């Protein structure tokens, strides 16, 4: 009822973001781009991860 | 640090034989004089007992042993 | 009254190097947020490196597209190229190429020295060959910067970090003295790309910050 | 006061009988911080033995909850007023209108979990401003009584106990009317022929507010009584 | 006429204003409802139950 | 009367040892569970939200 | 990368006001104006009403004849008390009133090395033709909340929670700035709102000196 919906807003998609064509290099990258508010946690981006 | 007692219980697989054995050893610790077999990070008796356990390097067998073994030897230097 | 607790660094507990944790204890009861986040957003976007600006490739004019004989794509070459950490000295930008042939993995050990442009990982893949006939070869151009700066923001453009920071995170707890009720414990979580190390580049970042209040400070 | 109220406010703070209500309209004359009194006008008052209208006002005193009940002024020196409305608010009335608690600046989100389940975050300026801070007034009774081997009085001759038991206490015997006291310390001294007085129960702070104290006929008094 | 009357005031329509985080001074990534509710102190004290 | 060194003889006192919690209504084994205490300011019992 | 400086100070009203940080590099406005809001609002000095002496008055919980209001709501109004005091870190104003009227602050006899700013601030109404308040305030200086109940004589003496902090909201903006040949440089407007007990530029540069000595660290 709360942890689950933090994680329901954070893993959720909307067709339209601040960075929405960027391919990224690891997680770790996405929350750089996410903490400085280059990208939305809604984004649609290509994740290399392993 | 103890958190989690399920390697413990693997090594001990009953988890009520396991408190018995690991309640025996942290009396050993804290009423007798025995020393840790394992250093301590200020943990209690309890906790450096179950790490013991977990280390493998005590059970219900090998506390029948020494406890044996000790009053063996406590027999033989009382003449 | 002008006296607040001072903190010291308890411990600088490294992780597999580039992977630091600072914890310094005991902050004054709501300064761990402040000094964590102030930290936190210096580090993350205001520092200076140098980063793989763009890159031009000869076989390729195109992102989505591909070179024959090349396992990875184009798209999965910036990716490699993004990851490359490396440092140059006074010059501001510098070009190296990575003229190769020859069925193998690519690293960074094949890049021209260009003198005291330094690669801290020549383990670092760029890409892999297939073919013995297959050569490849580009111009990296390396930029100085801050921050991290997305190629949408801006003859293939990446997206270049020139930050070294990787990932800070920082982690505000609870710490007492003999009789203090609730006071933090900032405990900071930073790994680099290798090109710096994080128990520097927290001083790097404490000095960045530090030079912004001099001008209204009290020197006391 | 409610910022969103009903309407009803007004009827359950003054038939409910803690305000102060004007029983004959009239004119302030003397507004105190415990009595209000009204000179009413010669069109109310009776032909004989004119006079005018005391209310005195039910100061801080215990409720059977133990919460405090305390009635204020809420007129002003010099100013009219008519039959049927309020002088003073009693315990939770603002202006003659119930106000049960406070409006509060509220902002419905998640916050890091610390309203989890039903749970409330507060501001540190909401406890800085004391608009929840309330008043709990608790009876402590010691009697006297006549046993064996003579009866129990209430000096302060209390023995076994050191000089700092007995600073709070008067020379009478009993606590001082404004006393500070904690858990353990003594208000009543009263002694067992042979020590049964009476002492503050543990973990209970407060302060002395009011001493009272019956007696039957055939016991003199003490000079405190 | 709840909507009106924040009209004559100058506050939005829906209710819903822009917060920021007061530890990290940015915005929560949506307007959220604020305004002044009647709290009470109901008499279960912890005092009283510790 | 609560020394200061009292508070670091509890620190460690309590540093290993659970203690058990309970709830009321305990309808089945798991509404008694055992803890390692944290001492917090306060009066409330602060129990983990996934419990 | 540039440095900022106070190039404004809009004093707008007695209490609230504004300053003005300029230039500043990008991404730095919202740091510096967050660090020094917490700061501002956490960690000022300031001085405060902290124990009160009334003359025939035993305990908060009682009344004085001819006074309008409770002691209670006497002692709630001296802790919403402005004062500045200059010299010392610890004072004992005396209050001495007569006849109908209100009390303000104006009616305290208060020394060269202190300063109420707002004379104008009720404390309570003396109702009666003869009745007479005559107080002592102690005013000492602090920082933060220090509740009544936390700290550390005679039964006359009442205890007041003290609020040593000048400052009641903060508010920051950022907007860029003008520079001759030059973009992306923020400009930092921090609008403060004090009680009077303080000067906004001392209190920027208190904020600024406190975080730096926290930098200290390393």
């Amino acid at each position: 009822q709360d942890v689950v919906l933090g994680l329901y807003y954070m893993t959720r998609d909307c067709v339209n973001a601040k960075g929405e064509g960027m391919v990224l290099t690891g997680p770790k990258e996405a929350e750089r781009l996410y903490r400085s508010g280059l990208a939305s946690l809604h984004a649609r981006v290509k994740v290399r991860i392993t | 640090a103890r958190v989690t007692v399920q390697d413990a219980v693997e090594k001990i697989g009953n988890r009520f034989d396991l408190v018995l054995v690991a309640a025996r050893r942290a009396r050993q610790m804290q009423v007798g004089g025995k020393d840790p077999l394992v250093p301590e990070e200020n943990d209690k008796t309890t906790v450096i007992a179950l790490r013991e356990i977990e280390e493998g390097l005590i059970n219900n067998q090998i506390l029948d042993v020494r406890e044996r073994q000790e009053q063996q030897e406590q027999e033989a230097a009382e003449l | 009254v002008t006296e607040f607790l001072k903190p010291r660094l308890v411990d600088i507990e490294q992780v597999s190097s580039t992977h630091a944790k600072v914890t310094l204890e005991p902050l004054e009861r709501g300064f761990g947020h402040t000094l964590g986040n102030a930290l936190r957003r210096i580090l993350l976007s205001s520092m200076p490196g140098c980063a793989v600006t763009e890159v031009e490739i000869d076989g390729v004019l195109h992102e989505y597209s591909t070179k024959e004989g090349v396992q990875e794509d184009i798209l999965e070459i910036l990716l490699n190229l993004k990851g490359l950490a490396v440092r140059v000295q006074g010059k501001d930008e510098v070009i190296l190429t990575l003229n190769k042939s020859g069925i193998g993995p690519v690293t960074a050990a094949d890049i021209t020295h260009d003198g005291d442009v330094e690669i801290v990982k020549p383990q670092h893949v760029i890409c892999h060959l297939t073919d013995e006939n297959a050569s490849i070869s580009m111009r990296i151009k390396v930029q100085r910067g801050r921050g991290y700066v997305p190629a949408s923001t801006r003859r293939l453009l990446v997206d270049a970090c020139y930050s070294p920071v990787e990932r800070i995170a920082y982690n505000v707890e609870a710490a007492r003295v003999e009789q203090r009720t609730d006071l933090d414990k900032l405990v900071i979580e930073m790994e680099t790309n290798g090109t710096i190390d994080p128990e520097e580049a927290i001083r790097r970042a404490a000095t960045i910050l530090a030079e912004q209040l001099e001008a209204f400070v009290d020197l006391e | 006061k409610p910022l969103v109220g009903t309407g009803m406010e007004r009827a359950v703070a003054v038939d409910s009988g803690v305000t102060a209500v004007a029983k004959r309209g009239g004119v302030v004359q003397y507004v105190d911080a415990s009595r209000i009194v009204i000179k009413v006008n010669e069109d109310e008052m009776y032909p004989g033995e004119a006079g005018i209208d005391i209310y005195n006002l039910t100061k801080y005193t215990r409720s059977n909850q133990n919460t405090c009940i305390n009635q204020m002024p809420c007129v002003s020196l010099g100013e009219p007023v008519e039959r049927g409305d309020v002088l003073a608010d009693g315990p939770s009335t603002d202006l003659g209108e119930l106000a049960l608690g406070q409006n509060m600046r509220v902002a419905f989100m998640p916050w890091n979990g610390y309203n989890f389940e039903d749970s409330i975050l507060v501001s540190e300026r909401v406890v800085q401003e004391d608009r929840f801070t309330t008043i709990h007034i608790q009876e402590l009774a010691c009697v006297s009584r006549d046993t064996k081997l003579g009866p129990e009085e209430i000096t302060a001759d209390i023995p076994n106990v050191g000089e700092a038991a007995l600073s709070k206490l008067d020379e009478s015997g009993i606590v001082y009317i404004g006393a500070e006291v904690t858990g353990g310390d003594i208000l009543v001294g009263k002694v067992t022929p042979k020590d049964s007085s009476l002492r503050v129960p543990n973990g209970v702070s407060g302060t002395v507010i009011d001493v009272q104290v019956f007696t039957r006929d055939g016991v003199e008094k003490d000079k405190r009584a | 006429e709840i909507k009106e009357l924040l009209k004559l005031g100058d506050l939005p329509t829906s209710g819903q204003i822009r917060l920021y985080d007061g530890r990290t001074g940015e915005q929560f990534e949506r307007p959220v409802t604020v305004g002044y509710m009647y709290m009470l102190k109901l008499n279960h004290l912890v005092d009283d139950k510790m | 009367r609560e020394e200061a060194v009292v508070w670091d003889i509890l620190d460690e006192v309590i540093r290993e040892h659970p203690v058990l919690l309970n709830r009321a209504p305990t309808l089945h084994r798991l509404g008694i569970q055992a803890f390692e205490p944290v001492l917090i300011e306060g009066k409330a019992i602060q129990l983990h939200p996934l419990v």
